[PDB]
């Protein structure tokens, strides 16, 4: 397989994704690129074992996550290898289908068929101790025929050592407050991403927007109010809501799951 | 791979998936090697399993190493002059994706006598993740062992010797032309089987789990329970020649 591009789907987080044809499958991919130091011991181990465990889930066949199917070492230099990431592709995110999704909903049946397969897929990324970490509508693919892939989860650390030269472009609308370190940095963080999701379907605009760190933690505190220590207008049925908050439990430990969340009154 | 309830064998069926796909080709020596034969393969692989030895490796890096080796060899001719090599940097790569501390190029290379050179080395690297297309995270025989072993009623101190004879046995076949044709499962069974069941011999009300063990596994394997009996004897074949590699000096 050697690929050919098609288009230039986007040029978001990760550098310049291309849509490019499988010359013997005909079916088309999502390919991205990663620049990796070339160590003294050749791959980077955290590369290898990160990219590795990726390659494996395509092996589940889950139909909520998109399957990361080749990859290649291109280019190299004694302090650089060129990796490019073959994912299936998905035509069209969240945003596209919620943007072209008419006044003025809608529906809500609808909505909780997207967030319950949106939990099962983080479910499993989860269980598989894969963090998403950078969840964004733009993250959230679907098909023709609706059924939600989440996509882009676990490069974070594949893509650390570029991302530090040097941007950062930081979209941070539905960061987790953690991310915001200290500290960590573990699964929870996704599930608030979840929420911010959660009810920007119901609305139609970013809840907590733009500006920096501070602004953006602080437009959080509004809705929340501030955590007293030391914890240092829906549009949904009533029921929505509940969940809602408990996914936009400011604190991580006692935040709810993407399997508790799927066992909710609401669902 | 941690779930966060205990409503979430659903484990196991997904070891079995990725298993299927870093199965190397039975016929690879036929239609793809053209001078690399099996008892060259026997060679780099004792030589592969002495160094994990030697270094104290995590017991999975060696059969990691040739699924690694009989999967590339599946894919790419080698010429034998390559093929210390391409052992080599399997052994790199399995142990980069399986120990805490990894070999060095240099170690690795030291145990060649320095035949081979790092820069050599970390070539190959490439070439073989880019080949097996960076699905690095096979199973080995010792995933299900463990797994297994978890099902089973044994005392820790029965499991551990089990333990420790199956793991014999899993090493024995991986420098055998078997582990081209048996899953790591297939291997892993066979070998408990061939363990539990010396074991008890030697202690009849114990390691009870020898009974009806090759049904047993093979329902949890899926596999055929005279396939998992003809891996097992083929495994009581490789150890009783075991004392011929004892005495071919």
């Amino acid at each position: 397989s050697r690929y050919e591009p098609v288009a230039e789907i986007g040029v978001g987080a990760y550098g310049t994704v291309y849509k490019a044809r499988d010359p013997h499958s005909g079916h088309f991919v999502a390919l991205k690129s990663v620049r990796v130091p070339n160590g003294e011991e050749g791959l980077p181990i955290s590369t290898v074992r990160e990219v590795a465990l990726l390659r494996r889930l395509e092996a589940f066949e889950h139909p909520n996550v998109v399957r990361l199917m080749d990859v290649c070492a291109t280019s190299r230099t004694d302090r650089e290898i060129k990796v490019t990431l073959v994912f299936e592709h998905v035509d069209q995110d969240l945003r596209t289908y919620l943007d072209k999704a008419p006044p003025p909903g809608l529906p809500a049946e609808t909505i909780k068929d997207l967030m319950r397969q949106f939990l099962r897929g983080l479910d499993f990324l989860h269980a598989n101790c894969i963090v998403h970490r950078d969840l964004k509508p733009e993250n959230i693919l679907v098909t023709s025929g609706g059924t939600v892939k989440l996509a882009d989860f676990g490069l974070a650390r594949i893509y650390s050592y570029q991302m530090a030269l040097d941007p950062v472009v930081v979209t941070l609308w539905y960061r987790a407050p953690e991310v915001l370190l200290q500290s960590t940095y573990a699964t929870p963080v996704d599930m608030w991403s979840v929420g911010c999701i959660f009810a920007e379907m119901f609305r139609r605009k970013p809840l907590f927007c733009g500006n920096s760190e501070a602004d953006q933690l602080g437009k959080i505190f509004d809705l929340i109010g501030l955590p007293p220590e030391d914890d240092w207008v829906p549009e949904m049925e009533e029921s929505g809501a509940q969940l809602l908050l408990e996914m936009l439990t400011f604190n991580p430990h006692k935040r709810i799951s993407a399997f508790r969340a799927l066992q909710h009154s609401y669902l | 791979l941690c779930c966060e309830v205990e409503t979430i064998d659903r484990v196991l069926r997904a070891m079995l998936k990725a298993e299927e796909t870093c199965a190397p080709s039975v016929s690879y020596f036929k239609c793809v090697q053209k001078e690399v034969l099996p008892s060259m393969r026997k060679i780099v692989a004792t030589w592969m399993l002495e160094v994990c030895e030697e270094q104290k490796c995590e017991e999975e890096v060696f059969p990691l190493a040739m699924n690694y080796l009989d999967r590339f060899l599946s894919l790419e001719p080698v010429k034998k002059s390559r093929l210390q090599l391409l052992g080599a940097t399997c052994m790199f790569v399995a142990s980069k994706m399986k120990e805490t501390i990894p070999l060095t190029a240099e170690k690795l290379c030291i145990y060649t006598d320095n035949s081979i050179r790092p820069e050599e080395l970390l070539q190959m690297e490439l070439l073989l993740v880019n080949k097996l297309k960076w699905n690095l995270a096979a199973m080995t025989p010792h995933d299900f062992i463990e797994h297994f072993l978890s099902k089973m009623p044994e005392a820790e101190e029965n499991k551990q010797i089990i333990r420790k004879h199956a793991q014999t046995f899993v090493a024995l076949c991986a420098t055998d032309v078997k582990f081209i044709s048996n899953p790591p499962s297939m291997v892993a069974a066979g070998s408990v089987v061939a363990a539990v069941q010396g074991l008890n011999l030697r202690s009849p009300n114990n390691f009870l789990s020898y009974y009806r063990l090759t049904r047993f596994l093979s329902r949890v394997i899926k596999c055929d329970p005279d396939c998992l009996r003809a891996c097992q004897e083929q495994i009581e074949a490789l150890l009783e020649s075991s004392l011929r590699q004892a005495q071919q000096n």
